RNA sequence: UUAAGAGUUAAACCUAGCCAACGAUCCAUAAUCGAUAAUGAAAGUUAGAACGAUCACGUUGACUCUGAAAUAUAGUCAAUA
């Protein structure tokens, strides 16, 4: 069974009474209005509790459930505010218990309705340092930094490449005013990463599950045999799970052509062989088709492949 | 054209000699693997015989 | 045939010592096996517990050790295979008195010498009315051999307060016979033999509740 | 002989059903052999030689004189009110013979369904005849040895 | 006769065979296929427009010359317009 459902609000809210002629009001808008508050001259929902970004490093999600809808607030003391049935805001009657005592993995959970999403840790500018001059200067391998840092090895090439990025631009006066508070009042909405808490560092020991293992297969065997992780990659025709962790952290003939003035382009000749090399004879043409070949050019032009 | 058929004859009969060398390659890995199958393993105790029988 | 046979029955495992015509009498093969299989047996999750018993059932559990061979190991001269002998024996009778899992000695017939090792370091020693229990290492001009010593003055029920009724029986070498054996400690429980194969059904059923650990 | 194992298969089905904890078979080489296998392989509790009437209590030579009248004794295992051997049917068929080489035995295995045979299951045994040898599947790919895939138990 | 086998075509002599209910002969229908397209979990099924491969034909039929190769979109004769 299954009808139109107009998305009204989970919790209660005042829906509209007896309404003037010319009013011509929904009471999804009577709701909206009422979870933003009153908007100041100055088009500003100061009495809503996500119109203005956090500042401790503690991102303020919304909890519809935990609050019951009650989204006000006094903007200077924090404290809850209700719409009492004279059109004022005041305290509440009673006290919430479910906002006091918020789980801490619930903090870091952007939408309430899916428990597995939640927000990465920033990096402080001192540990991206402290990680590029490992790198640069020091030449520890991204290995050991993965492991000291508690970071995965692509992570801390990318921090590489970033701050190399942001030398040059600040060698170069580049990061603007405007640049610098953006990125300070966003540094200071997440979390920071902690490289010395156990549970807030990555997982370091993580493979691609490949769909050959995915398939379930089972050994009947003499009671007392073992069987290891190496006996099992022998039957799963794999390298074992270690080497390729171990793996995961770490010739043709040509001839360039000969160019003279005024030619415009060199040949370089690339060594093929013959069964192998060529456009074929009779190839699928997908250019009618749904799933025709889209490519990119080095400057970055849509061709068909 | 004498390179291609002097190369030609030289990949054939190297051809020859790798294949010889795969086949007698081949004929004692499987051997190895046979024979280490037949290692007495403890665990074998465990699956019940009736040689006699 | 095999000197021992090694069945299954639903859990348990059976270990049937197999040697009729010189009353089960222990070799170092029958040993060395015995120990291989019982370490085996040690890891396997499917194995709840071992019954020890007789094909040869009526006459003889295990009438002693074959120590006729290490006299003449030793009128030879071959004194390492003597060593090998009594290492065999004596680490297996350490094996099954460290044992983790349930073993379950059927001493239906003559048990003697290593049938007495065999059986006295189990916690469950079933005696029947053919049990003819001894312990004649005094007229071989041998000793208590299969750790009798250390068991006989633990286990013995009357007049044991100071090992005296375990020098008693170890000296003189009497024959204690079915349920005397029983009364005096030196089988734990008394079946009778008709009885011994639905007790082995019994014993290839029960399995630990739950939980799985039969240790 | 196919059509005789089918009989066999079938009738330790029938005796799984009534829960006999001994039973016979006819006394032929790929009978032996088969159920030696299952022997092996937990299937069944005990394997004797035996006549019409019953196991051999002690050794009885087979010889033209009495080769009609001998049987292959096998008792059956039960536990926790369920029959440890609950099916066994064959693969190849007398009138439509399978066989296979080691690719198709390890695709067999891996959970290919080839030939319209359906893949080897968690708990089950499926035997392969190379040579006038019966073995399990498994054993034949490591063995590196074609053959005729001849019958699943359970 | 042909470069060349063969009742392939022509001539002579013989023998009495050959195919067929696992479908002959006859009739109808159709160009064929793919590392091509569609579809499906797959076996398969469909298409044979496009890309490619092969065949056949160039208004209809037979014959001939040349040629290594042609009953050629040639030539001869006939039919149709
Ligand atoms: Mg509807
Ligand atoms: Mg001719
Ligand atoms: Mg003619
Ligand atoms: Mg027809
Ligand atoms: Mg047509
Ligand atoms: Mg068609
Ligand atoms: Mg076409
Ligand atoms: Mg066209
Ligand atoms: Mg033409
Ligand atoms: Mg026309
Ligand atoms: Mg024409």
């Amino acid at each position: 069974f299954s009808r139109r459902r107009i998305a009204y609000p989970f919790y209660p809210f005042k829906k509209l009474g007896r309404q003037h002629p010319k009013k011509h009001d929904t009471n999804l808008k009577t709701a909206m209005r009422q979870f933003l508050g009153p908007k100041n001259y100055k088009g500003e929902y100061v009495m809503n509790k996500y119109f203005t970004v956090p500042t401790n490093h503690v991102p303020n999600y919304i909890k519809p459930d935990l609050e019951r809808g009650q989204s006000l607030e006094h903007p200077v003391t924090k404290k809850p505010l209700q719409l009492r049935y004279d059109g004022t805001l005041g305290p509440p009657p009673v006290e919430n218990k479910r906002l006091q005592n918020i789980f801490k993995d619930r903090l870091l959970q952007p939408f309430p309705s899916n428990p597995h999403c939640k927000t990465n840790y920033v990096l402080s500018p001192q540990l991206k340092q402290s990680i590029f001059e490992e790198i640069t200067v020091e030449g520890l391998s991204a290995q050991q930094v993965s492991q000291k840092y508690g970071l995965k090895i692509p992570r801390v090439e990318a921090i590489v490449k970033l701050v190399s990025v942001e030398n040059s631009w600040n060698r170069r006066n580049r990061v603007s005013s405007d640049l610098k508070t953006m990125d300070e009042t966003l540094y200071r909405m997440f979390p920071v990463f902690d490289s010395d808490a156990s549970f807030k560092r990555e997982n370091l020991s993580e493979i691609p599950v490949p769909q050959k293992t995915l398939a379930s297969r089972f050994l009947t065997i003499a009671e007392s045999e073992p069987f290891g992780p190496v006996d099992a990659a022998h039957v799963l025709e794999l390298e074992p799970a270690v080497e390729t962790l171990r793996n995961l952290s770490t010739n043709t003939k040509v001839i360039y052509g000969e160019l003279v003035e005024g030619e415009r382009s060199q040949y370089k000749f690339t060594n093929a062989k013959v069964g192998k090399v060529g456009y074929r004879y009779g190839s699928g043409n997908r250019d009618n088709k749904k799933d025709r070949r889209i490519g990119f050019n080095k400057l970055g032009q849509m061709v068909y492949i | 054209l004498i390179e291609a058929f002097r190369k030609e004859e030289a990949r054939l009969l190297h051809k020859h000699e790798y294949l010889q060398k795969r086949t007698k390659e081949l004929e004692k890995a499987k051997e190895l693997e046979l024979e280490k199958l037949n290692k007495e393993k403890s665990s074998d105790l465990t699956i019940m015989t009736l040689d006699k029988m | 045939a095999p000197p021992v046979l090694f069945t299954v029955q639903d859990t348990a495992r059976v270990i049937t010592l197999n040697r009729p015509k010189k009353l089960n009498a222990l070799n170092a093969e029958m040993s060395e096996s015995m120990f291989k299989t019982l370490n085996e047996y040690a890891k396997s999750d499917t194995t709840n517990l071992v019954i020890l018993k007789s094909s040869n059932r009526p006459r003889s559990f295990c009438a002693g050790g074959d120590v006729a061979t290490v006299a003449i190991f030793n009128f030879n001269k071959e004194f390492a295979k003597s060593i090998k002998f009594f290492t065999d024996e004596y680490s297996l009778n350490f094996q099954i008195a460290t044992y983790l899992k349930p073993i379950v000695t059927f001493m239906d017939g003559i048990t003697m010498g290593g049938g007495v090792g065999l059986s006295i370091h189990t916690p469950f020693r079933i005696a029947t009315e053919n049990t003819k229990w001894a312990m004649p290492e005094m007229d071989i001009g041998f000793f208590p051999d299969v750790g009798s010593t250390f068991a006989l003055p633990r286990i013995v029920t009357l007049a044991n307060s100071n090992s005296q009724m375990a020098l008693y029986l170890c000296l003189t070498g009497e024959v204690v016979t079915g349920a005397d054996a029983y009364m005096l400690g030196l089988a734990s429980h008394y079946v009778s033999s008709e009885n011994l194969d639905a007790l082995q059904k019994r014993l290839g059923e029960i399995s630990p509740p739950f939980n799985n650990d039969p240790q | 002989s196919l059509v005789k194992l089918a009989n066999t298969c079938a009738h330790l089905q029938n005796c799984s059903k009534v829960r006999v904890a001994l039973t016979s078979i006819p006394y032929t080489k790929l009978q032996l052999q088969f159920a030696y296998n299952l022997y092996q392989q937990g299937f069944l509790s005990s394997l004797q030689k035996g006549s019409t009437m019953g196991p051999d209590k002690d050794f009885v030579e087979v010889t033209p004189d009495n080769i009609s009248t001998r049987r292959l004794w096998v008792g059956l295992k039960y536990r926790d009110n369920k029959p440890v051997l609950s099916s066994c049917k064959l693969i190849s068929k007398p009138n439509s013979r399978i066989h296979l080489p080691m690719e198709d035995m390890k695709k067999l295995c891996s959970g290919v369904t080839i030939r319209n045979i359906k893949p080897l299951q968690p708990g089950e045994l499926i035997l392969v005849r190379a040579h006038n040898n019966i073995m399990d599947i498994n054993e034949a790919i490591s063995k590196k040895l074609d053959g005729e895939v001849l019958c699943r138990v359970k």
